[PDB]
């Protein structure tokens, strides 16, 4: 029990320097955030 | 000449409407309009 809650312990620390260090990780979200921007940004600049 | 309040306003036969305001855009000589993104007359000179 103590190993399996030490490896788990360290897992989530592992999570905290992945998301610090590695924005391409949240790239799926990101993308739809870059989507609908581009599509509004893109709706706009058709006015011209 | 009105600022800050809603007019339906003529610069030189630009016709439009919005509020007027005085702006920190730095127009060169040869220039009498700006543009938005849309292509939309966003900034004008007063022409007196």
């Amino acid at each position: 029990q103590k190993l399996i809650a030490n490896q788990f312990n360290s897992a989530i620390g592992k999570i905290q320097d992945s998301l610090s260090s590695t924005a391409s990780a949240l790239g799926k979200l990101q993308d739809v955030v870059n989507q609908n921007a581009q599509a509004l940004n893109t709706l706009v600049k058709q006015l011209s | 000449l009105v600022k800050n309040k809603c007019v339906n306003f003529n610069f030189n036969g630009l016709t439009g409407t919005g509020v007027l305001t005085e702006s920190n855009k730095k127009f060169l000589p040869f220039q009498q309009f700006g543009r938005d993104i849309a292509d939309t007359t966003d900034a004008v000179r007063d022409p007196q």
